[PDB]
C-alpha cells in the first residue's frame, strides 16, 4: 500500500553536490517522521540523519560524519523529504535508504524506500551500448538483452515494458578492465510464441538519462 | 522523558 | 558503543534460531531495540520495534526481547524463505545516533545440491560491427554457490578477454554468475567454435556457439 518512492541518485565527482528526493504515497507525509539510513557496497547499516514533523520540532538530527556536509529538509505539500548532499567524499559512495514512520493508533509503522545509489567518483558517466541476443528447435528459447560498458551502476532492464516478468532474470553487472560495467538479462519464453509475438528489453540508465528499447527479432 | 522509536526517533509515548 | 552480533548463523528447516544483539548502557540500556531483515539486494525491513512488537504484516514466528544491555530475535518454524540478514537497532543518548548493528547472516541448513544452467550468446552482427564482440555465458540456479568457468576456442582453453562475476544469491536461493569473453570481430571468423565450461564440484556443463 504505501510506497517511498527515491531518486536522485547517481554520479558526483568528489566535493560536489547531490539531492535525493523521497517521495511519500500512501501515507500521510505531514504525520510522518522522515529519516535517511545508507549503506556501503558489501556493509552494514549506517545512519544518517532524520527531520522531524512539524508538530513536532520541524527539525533535523545528523550523524556526526555527515554534520555540516548534509542537509535534510520536508515539503509537506509535495509529501516530499529531500537530502542535500554537499563537499561529497568517496566514502560516502552508498545506497540511501529514506524512511517514513508514524504513530496510530499505539501502533507504529516505519515503511522503507527502494534506496538510491550514490557515487562518489572522479569517474565519468558513461551510457551502455545495448544488444539484443537472439535465440538459435526446443519447446522453449531463451532471449535477451546484452548492456555494455555502463557507469556507474545501476542499470535496470524490463520485458515489453514491464507486462513481461514471468521467466525474467536479469544478471549482476560484471566490471570490466576498464572499470565500466556490463550485464545482461535473459527472458525464457515458450517457443511457439516466437514471430507471432515481439519481445522487447527496455534498458533504463538514470545516471546518464539513456532509456534505450531494443527489439529482440529471431535473426 | 520521552519514549521515542527508530531511525526517526518517531514520538510514541511516555 | 557498537551493537555487536556474531557474524553468522545456521540452523537447520523447520527447527528454530537466536540472533544476540550486544550493546552498551548509552543505547539498549536507555532506548528500546528494534529489529530488521535484510535479503539480498532488497531494502531492509523492520521486524520488531520496541523491543517486542512486530511490525504489521510480520510473522509471528519472530519475537524480540531485551534483558540490560542485550536483545534478542527468535525465528522459529524456520523456512528457507528467512534467509536474509539480521539487523538489531537502537538509539544511543550519548553520541545522539541511530546505531545499526553488526549484523547476522542466517543460513537455512538443508538446501538440495542443484547443477548450473547454462546459456550460451554468441556476438551479434550489430555488436560485430561496432567491434564490441562479446561471447555471453549466462549461469544460474546452482548451488551451493561456487563454480569455475572455463573458455575455449577450437577446444584450446582462452584466459585474455574474460570476465567472470562472483556468484550471487537468487531470490530462490539458488545462485547465479556470469562470464564474458570480449573479442575483436575478427577473432570470432578467426575460430570454428567457441565454447563455455562451468564445474561445479562433480557435475561440468558445457555449450558451444559458432560464426
Amino acid at each position: 500500500e504505501v510506497h517511498l518512492v527515491e531518486s536522485g541518485g547517481g554520479l558526483v565527482q568528489p566535493g560536489g553536490s547531490l539531492r535525493l528526493s523521497c517521495e511519500v504515497s500512501g501515507l500521510t507525509f505531514s504525520n510522518s517522521w522522515m529519516s535517511w539510513v545508507r549503506q556501503a557496497p558489501g556493509k552494514g547499516l549506517e545512519w544518517v540523519g532524520f527531520i522531524k514533523t512539524k508538530a513536532d520540532g520541524g527539525t533535523a538530527a545528523y550523524a556526526e560524519s555527515v554534520k555540516g556536509r548534509f542537509t535534510i529538509s520536508r515539503d509537506d505539500s509535495k509529501n516530499t523529504v529531500f537530502l542535500q548532499m554537499k563537499s561529497l567524499k568517496t566514502e560516502d559512495t552508498a545506497v540511501y535508504y529514506c524512511q517514513g514512520a508514524v504513530v496510530i493508533s499505539h501502533e507504529y509503522i516505519e515503511i522503507w524506500g527502494q534506496g538510491a545509489l550514490v557515487t562518489v567518483s572522479s569517474a565519468s558517466t558513461k551510457g551502455p551500448s545495448v544488444f539484443p541476443l537472439a535465440p538459435s528447435s526446443e519447446s522453449t528459447a531463451a532471449l535477451g538483452c546484452l548492456v555494455k560498458d555502463y557507469f556507474p551502476e545501476p542499470v535496470t532492464v524490463s520485458w515489453n515494458s514491464g507486462s513481461l516478468t514471468s521467466g525474467v532474470h536479469t544478471f549482476p553487472a560484471v566490471l570490466q578492465s576498464s572499470g565500466l560495467y556490463s550485464l545482461s538479462s535473459v527472458v525464457t519464453v515458450p517457443s511457439s510464441s516466437l514471430g507471432t509475438q515481439t519481445y522487447v528489453c527496455n534498458v533504463n540508465h538514470k545516471p546518464s538519462n539513456t532509456k534505450v528499447d531494443k527489439r529482440v527479432e529471431i535473426k | 522523558k520521552s519514549i521515542r522509536i527508530g531511525p526517526g526517533q518517531a514520538f510514541y509515548a511516555t | 558503543s557498537v551493537l555487536t552480533q556474531p557474524p553468522s548463523a545456521s540452523e537447520a528447516a523447520r527447527k528454530s534460531v537466536t540472533i544476540s544483539c550486544s550493546g552498551g548502557s548509552s543505547n539498549i540500556g536507555d532506548d528500546s531495540v528494534s529489529w530488521y531483515q535484510q535479503v539480498p539486494g532488497t531494502a531492509p525491513k523492520l521486524l520488531i520495534y520496541y523491543n517486542d512488537r512486530r511490525a504489521s504484516g510480520v510473522s509471528d514466528r519472530f519475537s524480540g526481547s531485551k534483558s540490560g544491555t542485550s536483545a534478542s530475535l527468535a525465528i522459529n518454524g524456520l523456512q528457507s524463505e528467512d534467509e536474509a540478514d539480521y539487523y538489531c537497532a537502537a538509539w544511543d543518548d550519548s553520541l545522539s545516533a541511530y546505531i545499526f548493528g553488526s549484523g547476522t547472516r542466517l543460513t537455512v541448513l538443508g538446501q538440495p545440491k542443484a547443477s548450473p544452467t547454462v546459456t550460451l550468446f554468441p556476438p551479434s552482427s550489430e555488436e560485430l560491427q561496432a567491434n564490441k564482440a562479446t561471447l555471453v555465458c549466462l549461469i544460474s540456479d546452482f548451488y551451493p554457490g561456487v563454480v569455475k568457468v572455463a573458455w575455449k576456442a577450437d577446444g584450446s582453453a582462452v584466459n585474455a578477454g574474460v570476465e567472470t562475476t562472483t556468484p550471487s544469491k537468487q531470490s530462490n536461493n539458488k545462485y547465479a554468475a556470469s562470464s564474458y569473453l570480449s573479442l575483436t570481430s575478427d577473432q570470432w571468423k578467426s575460430h570454428k567454435s567457441y565454447s563455455c565450461q562451468v564445474t561445479h564440484e562433480g557435475s561440468t556443463v558445457e555449450k558451444t556457439v559458432a560464426p
